[PDB]
């Protein structure tokens, strides 16, 4: 049995301007098997209003999912993406960096 | 080599239950049951993919009930058999897409088992006139008054099955053709050289394998149980 | 342009939680247009592109039927696999399939595909000749031997050269304004001091379609493969793609470094230098 | 346009 | 939608080409089947074509396919009397490979043998007053009616190959239980 741990990117669809409607993206790729718990956070709180792409996979058979929500980024407010998978002993949080 | 079915021929009483087995080609995952009526293309009954019965026709009454308990041999059950269930029940197997068929189970539902008769057989010796005109000699074999229409006719000359100079009516022929229920006749022709027939040590036998009742079957009547049996008539060659 | 159709299916067993979950998705190039989820209430092949919504009722009834038949066959395939690998029926296992076809500019068949992965690794694949199978281990070459006896290749080859290119050509003509487009990457660099004497130079490609793109760093025109960071190409969520590539660079050496962008939607590849 | 006949492993 | 359509009957002369024609239901069907059935049971898979082939040949057999118009045809090169049978074209239906069948084309192969037509009387081997009549060696184009009064049974014609003399003949049998019954008038050919 192969297991691969997810690659995680949290990024905005558009360049962030403070106050401008935008989409927050957490992209999980390169993992196996397919069971995975993803949550987007605002200042630590799980965001209720969160969609995901349908389970697809890559030429190497590893799965990929897009999680997204619409949001208005502030100067102050702090977004992140919490991921768990059998490959992880505890959830991995990745803070959102406007610049990556 | 091919698909196998048991029994080749069944005759039950109307309102009784009946069961056929199908044994597919070894390790064929896909099994199909079809129904064929004389004069028609077979009609889908059901599909097994190993154990799983994945697709079933609306041509199945509740009475029809197929199993493939081990993804191996399949059984089809008809409860309370009716006249209209009379047909060929075909089994076929494939690994993917190439379906191979069995010899079928020919079912006849009749109102009463006393409707079931073995054939009477007789050989008719060739005409002097045909021997004059052609130097050939046609023997005719006639099998009469059998029900149902389940027979194999073959000729044996000096103990050998003959596979040339034979013709058997392709379809049994009704003694009263207007009716559903009616006994049957069948003729066959064996044509030999006038010299062959004229040798009196040459032995001609016409043979009719009847598929009738089982030993399991009940019989309260006086005449012989109309079992699965061979009935022969014979003629010796003649210098006359 | 040249184009592809890909159908992807994932079957995941879960002993003591009922029957395997089956999820299927369809793409033309990097644009999804259908899905089926065996846990959804609908029990239908659903549209996932506004442009496919134009197909008549026969299309949705039939596509639903076929993918449901697939779900049933891939359920049985999980079990056959369990037998081949001599594995307990307590474990969750994953069977994955991908089939589809490519066409060129003219609409002519180019390439077919038909491949499986068990528990995340190659099991069996149709070769590009479409006449035989690559088996990946002892279990797969039972399948390979069975499929060569059953002539599955020349039958699947009939589907890949027929119904599959017909489907693709019809989606290309009904989804024209979505699928027969290129969005070229919008490119810029960012300078990011790390120490008083270092910077990360980051090369950006935004809003591009399709997904395929090459981002390369050079130093005096030598490739920097070894010392470059490179993120997986990612979806923007709006049907475009993003990527970047970064090199850490000695303070003062910025103009020795160039970023090369190749993408189907660019007349010639881009060279970028830290100028701004 | 999906397949009409998936194979068994 | 629709059925698999083929003719019920086709008559050929021994040595002529037989073409058996078929329209099928779904253009997406990846394979099409010809099955053959001889007296008794036993559907024999005879030949098949995949939908990506125009043509396939196999000894005396040829299959031509037109996918767009859904036309399939079995062509037989050198029709023998031995080729007489029912031919069914069969198409996969839905998302297994359950077959739907045409109604069957019964193939009748007429011998090209010069007729010497004659009615003969035969006597029971077991010393009976019981007789059958034999209409043999008649022309393949003969309209051998079963026409009768209900006491008189007339069989259909059937072809008979004496291989050693390369000799094929048409014959029919008639019998009755009547005190009245003469072989002379028994037969009712309407030859065309």
């Amino acid at each position: 049995m192969i297991q691969r741990t997810p690659k995680i990117q949290v990024y905005s669809r558009h360049p962030a301007e403070n106050g401008k409607s935008n989409f927050l993206n957490c992209y999980v790729s390169g993992f196996h098997p397919s069971d995975i718990e993803v949550d987007l956070l605002k200042n630590g709180e799980r965001i209720e209003k969160v969609e995901h792409s349908d389970l697809s996979f890559s030429k190497d058979w590893s799965f990929y999912l897009l999680y997204y929500t619409e949001f208005t980024p502030t100067e102050k407010d702090e977004y992140a993406c919490r991921v768990n998978h059998v490959t992880l002993s505890q959830p991995k949080i990745v803070k959102w960096d406007r610049d990556m | 080599t091919g698909v196998s079915q048991d029994p080749r021929h069944k005759i039950t009483k109307r309102g009784q239950n009946v069961t056929f087995r199908c044994d597919p080609i070894s390790e064929h995952n896909r099994l199909y049951w079809y129904r064929q009526t004389l004069g028609q293309g077979p009609e889908f009954l059901t599909y097994f993919q190993n154990e799983a019965q994945l697709e079933k026709s609306r041509l199945l009454s509740d009475r029809f009930s197929a199993e493939r308990p081990k993804g191996s041999f399949s059984t089809l059950e008809i409860q309370r058999t009716e006249q209209g269930d009379s047909a060929m029940y075909l089994c076929a197997s494939s690994l993917h897409h190439e379906q191979y068929f069995g010899p079928g189970t020919r079912l006849t539902v009749t109102e009463d088992l006393k409707n079931v008769f073995p054939p009477e057989v007789a050989v008719f010796e060739p005409s002097e006139a045909e021997i004059s005109h052609t130097q050939k000699a046609t023997l005719v074999c006639l099998a009469t008054g059998f029900y149902p229409d389940h027979v194999e006719l073959s000729w044996w000359v000096n103990g050998k099955e003959v596979h040339s100079g034979v013709c058997t009516d392709p379809q049994p022929l009704k003694e009263q053709p207007a009716l559903n229920d009616s006994r049957y006749a069948l003729s066959s022709r064996l044509r030999v050289s006038a010299t062959f027939w004229q040798d009196p040590r040459n032995h001609f036998r016409c043979q009719v394998q009847f598929y009738g009742l089982s030993e399991n079957d009940e019989w309260t009547q006086d005449r012989a149980k109309p079992v699965t049996q061979i009935v022969s008539a014979e003629a010796w060659g003649r210098a006359d | 342009g040249s184009h592809s159709m890909r159908y992807f299916s994932t079957s995941v067993s879960r002993p003591g939680r009922g029957e395997p979950r089956f999820i299927a998705v369809g793409y033309v190039d990097d644009t999804q247009f259908v899905r089926f989820d065996s846990d959804a209430a609908s029990q239908r092949m659903e549209p996932r592109a506004p442009w496919i919504e134009q197909e008549g009722p026969e299309y949705w009834d039939e596509e639903t039927g076929k993918v449901k038949a697939h779900s049933q066959t891939d359920r049985e395939n999980l079990r056959i696999a369990l037998r081949y690998y001599n594995q307990s029926e307590a474990g969750s296992h994953t069977l994955q399939m991908m089939f589809g076809c490519d066409v060129g500019s003219d609409g002519r068949f180019l390439r077919g595909y038909h491949q499986y992965a068990y528990d995340g690794k190659d099991y069996i694949a149709l070769k590009e000749d479409l006449r035989s199978w690559t088996a990946a281990d002892m279990a797969a070459q039972i399948t390979k031997r069975k499929w060569e006896a059953a002539h599955v290749a020349e039958q699947q080859r009939a589907y890949l050269e027929g119904t599959c290119v017909d489907g693709l050509r019809r989606y290309l003509e009904n989804g024209k304004e979505t699928l027969q487009r290129t969005d070229p990457p919008k490119t810029h660099m960012t300078h990011h001091p790390i120490s008083d004497h270092e910077a990360t130079l980051r090369c950006w490609a935004l809003g591009f379609y399709p997904a395929e793109i090459t981002l390369t760093w050079q130093r005096d025109g030598e490739d920097q493969t070894q010392d470059t960071e490179l993120v997986e190409t990612r979806p923007a969520g709006d049907g475009t793609f993003q990527k970047w590539a970064a090199v850490v660079v000695p303070s003062g050496e910025e103009q020795r470094y160039t970023c090369h962008v190749q993408h189907e939607g660019l007349p010639k590849p881009l060279t970028l230098r830290w100028e701004p | 346009l999906w397949m009409r006949l998936l194979p068994l492993l | 939608g629709e059925d698999v359509e083929q003719s019920l009957f086709l008559s050929v002369r021994e040595g002529d080409s037989s073409v058996i024609n078929c329209t099928y239901t779904d253009s997406s069907s990846t394979y099409l089947y010809w099955y053959k059935q001889e007296p008794g049971a036993g559907l024999q898979l005879l030949t098949y074509i995949f939908s990506n082939m125009d043509m396939k040949q196999d000894q005396r057999l040829t299959v031509l396919l037109n996918k767009k118009d859904k036309h399939l045809s079995l062509r037989i090169a050198d029709t023998q009397t031995g080729d007489s049978a029912i031919y069914f074209c069969a198409e996969p239906s839905g998302n297994t490979g359950k077959l739907i069948f045409g109604q069957g084309t019964t193939l009748q192969v007429k011998p090209i043998q010069n007729p010497d037509p004659a009615v003969y009387q035969l006597r029971d081997s077991k010393s009976s007053d019981k007789s059958v009549c034999l209409f043999t060696d008649f022309d393949s184009q003969t309209n051998v009616s079963q026409s009768k009064d209900s006491d008189v049974y007339i069989t259909d014609k059937c072809v008979l190959d004496m291989r050693s003399m390369d000799f094929k003949s048409n014959s029919a049998v008639a019998w009755s239980n009547k005190s009245d019954f003469a072989c002379a008038n028994a037969f009712n050919n309407s030859i065309i």
